[PDB]
């Protein structure tokens, strides 16, 4: 059934699984028309498909061309997400195919279940976790590849950089969720925390800076503070 | 007009014949039902006074043979049997009619209710849903499961309704996932109507039979099949006009006949709200929408 805090260790066991987040698939700016009506203009989106154990991110870039002349785009976006995840699973060798796909939004369940009828042993599950994967587009190198695309593209990242050399996938997932929650809550302040010290850089083959273990503790503390500061600001508490 | 004699009534029982019902007392001189209209299937059904467990009954057609009821004190139920001796049967009926020991099928001359509920129901199709080829009549009860309920257990005693599953490879063509899931026209018209039922009459027959087994036996799987067959039409954008017109008539008489006090157990809120107010055919069921809104507005 649904994946929660009771069964959190399940994410880091040896059963291949993927999180799928569809928040950034269909993206628009809303604007006034010359006649004073309102119109949307789509921008490039992406499917966020993540193995939480390995850090392997399957970033499917959704180019604005896929919406051309289509109707009910918010509905179509769910089915296009399901179509692309189904295509990714079919492209993977058998021993790499997931045993579970966890969707971040319940509206993905029927589209993904219907696209995956050919895979009755792949469980499609919701989660009670509130996961900040919508903030993926706050990671400069992911945002950059999405906005530069002139065509549908799949790009492969490790969202943990080289962290698994030093920490477990439980701790790497904890770190990722805290960074993405901070970027979602106050993007400017989060990026300032990550880049404030010019001596610590992002390797060409990485997404995040090259923090030592002691520096990750400091960054993580500054991220927690940011989230707590913003909660105080929101609720005047 | 045809007759179903009873050997006797040794236990107190509520007897149904189609939409009618009568209480028989323990060892009352009851010897059966006369003046049963030729031209329709019928159902004769039972609920024991001392054990309301197992509603059970027999679908039969008087054109197919001479049928009587005899209580079996071993299996504890009223059994239908065929009498193969024509002149013995005529002689038993005659004696019981002369001594006025039979109830008359109480049909009002203005009253098309039973025809309206069984228009498409035929005994040969019932005998394919209920598999017992040694009898010309079909036994159904409260607890009999469907082939579909048994997939999700004795297959001999099952209701072989046509499996309908919206999230099945049968319902969804590869490459048309969104199209086929949101618009069931493929599933209804090519797979079910052209493919399995051959025509809308056979589809409406099974729908009407499912309803009657839900209502007369409280059979849960039957109720599921009746709703599934309604939702399959209502969730299709492309349905022949004659089919939508006939469906409205079919549903109207079903909703008209349903005991008011069984609406909470026999009617699925989700399916009806979806069929009447959200589906492609939300505007195609005027008669059904009007009776539902006037008789069961609490469901909607």
């Amino acid at each position: 059934g649904a994946m929660n805090s009771s069964n959190y260790a399940e994410l880091f066991n040896n059963d291949i699984k993927l999180f799928v987040d569809d928040t950034n698939v269909y993206r628009v700016t809303v604007h006034k028309t010359f006649e004073g009506n309102v119109a949307t203009k789509a921008i490039n989106g992406c499917i966020f498909t993540l193995n939480p154990k390995t850090g392997h991110l399957f970033l499917k870039i959704i180019h604005t061309s896929v919406w051309a002349g289509q109707k009910r785009l918010s509905q179509l976006a769910k089915w296009k997400t399901a179509e692309e995840v189904s295509a990714l699973v079919r492209s993977l060798p058998k021993e790499e195919q997931p045993k579970q796909i966890i969707v971040t939004r319940k509206a993905m369940l029927d589209p993904l279940e219907v696209h995956m009828l050919d895979f009755p042993n792949i469980a499609i599950r919701p989660t009670e976790l509130r996961l900040p994967f919508s903030a993926a587009m706050s990671i400069d190198k992911l945002s950059d590849v999405v906005m530069k695309a002139t065509e549908p593209q799949m790009v492969l990242f490790n969202i943990y950089d080289d962290w698994l050399d030093r920490i477990s996938s439980y701790t790497a997932f904890s770190r990722l969720t805290l960074l993405l929650r901070a970027l979602k809550t106050n993007e400017e302040s989060a990026k300032m925390i990550l880049l404030s010290d010019p001596t610590i850089t992002i390797k060409s083959y990485h997404l995040w800076p090259s923090f030592t273990d002691e520096q990750w503790i400091t960054i993580e503390s500054q991220m927690r503070d940011l989230i707590l500061t913003e909660y105080g600001r929101k609720y005047n508490v | 007009m045809n007759t179903v004699p009873f050997t006797s009534a040794p236990i107190e029982v509520t007897i149904g014949i189609d939409q009618y019902s009568f209480n028989v007392k323990e060892n009352q001189p009851f010897h059966g039902i006369k003046d049963i209209p030729i031209g329709h299937v019928h159902v004769i059904h039972f609920q024991h006074a001392d054990n309301s467990s197992m509603r059970y009954g027999y679908w039969f057609d008087c054109r197919m043979g001479n049928f009587y009821i005899q209580y079996d004190p071993k299996d504890g139920l009223y059994k239908m049997m065929e009498e193969r001796d024509g002149a013995k049967f005529e002689n038993i009926v005659h004696n019981f009619k002369e001594r006025q020991m039979m109830v008359s099928y109480p049909k009002i001359d203005e009253d098309d209710t039973w025809y309206n509920l069984t228009e498409f129901v035929q005994m040969d199709k019932i005998r394919k849903i209920v598999r017992k080829d040694e009898n010309q009549f079909s036994y159904v009860d409260s607890s009999m499961t469907t082939v579909q309920e048994n997939e999700l257990s004795d297959p001999a005693h099952s209701l072989n309704y046509t499996v309908i599953n919206f999230k099945s490879r049968e319902a969804i063509r590869p490459g048309h996932e969104m199209e086929d899931f949101l618009d069931k026209s493929y599933y209804l018209n090519t797979v079910m109507l052209q493919g399995i039922f051959k025509n809308s009459s056979n589809y409406f027959g099974e729908l009407q039979f499912a309803f009657l087994n839900a209502m007369f036996f409280g059979n849960y799987g039957s109720s599921l099949q009746w709703h599934a067959m309604i939702e399959l039409i209502c969730s299709s954008a492309t349905v022949p006009k004659h089919m939508l017109d006939k469906l409205d008539e079919i549903l109207y008489y079903q909703i008209k006949t349903l005991p008011e006090q069984y609406s909470d157990i026999l009617l699925n809120e989700r399916v009806w709200n979806i069929c009447l107010y959200s589906s492609f055919q939300k505007n195609s069921l005027h008669n059904t929408e009007k009776i539902m809104e006037n008789k069961y507005p609490e469901l909607l």
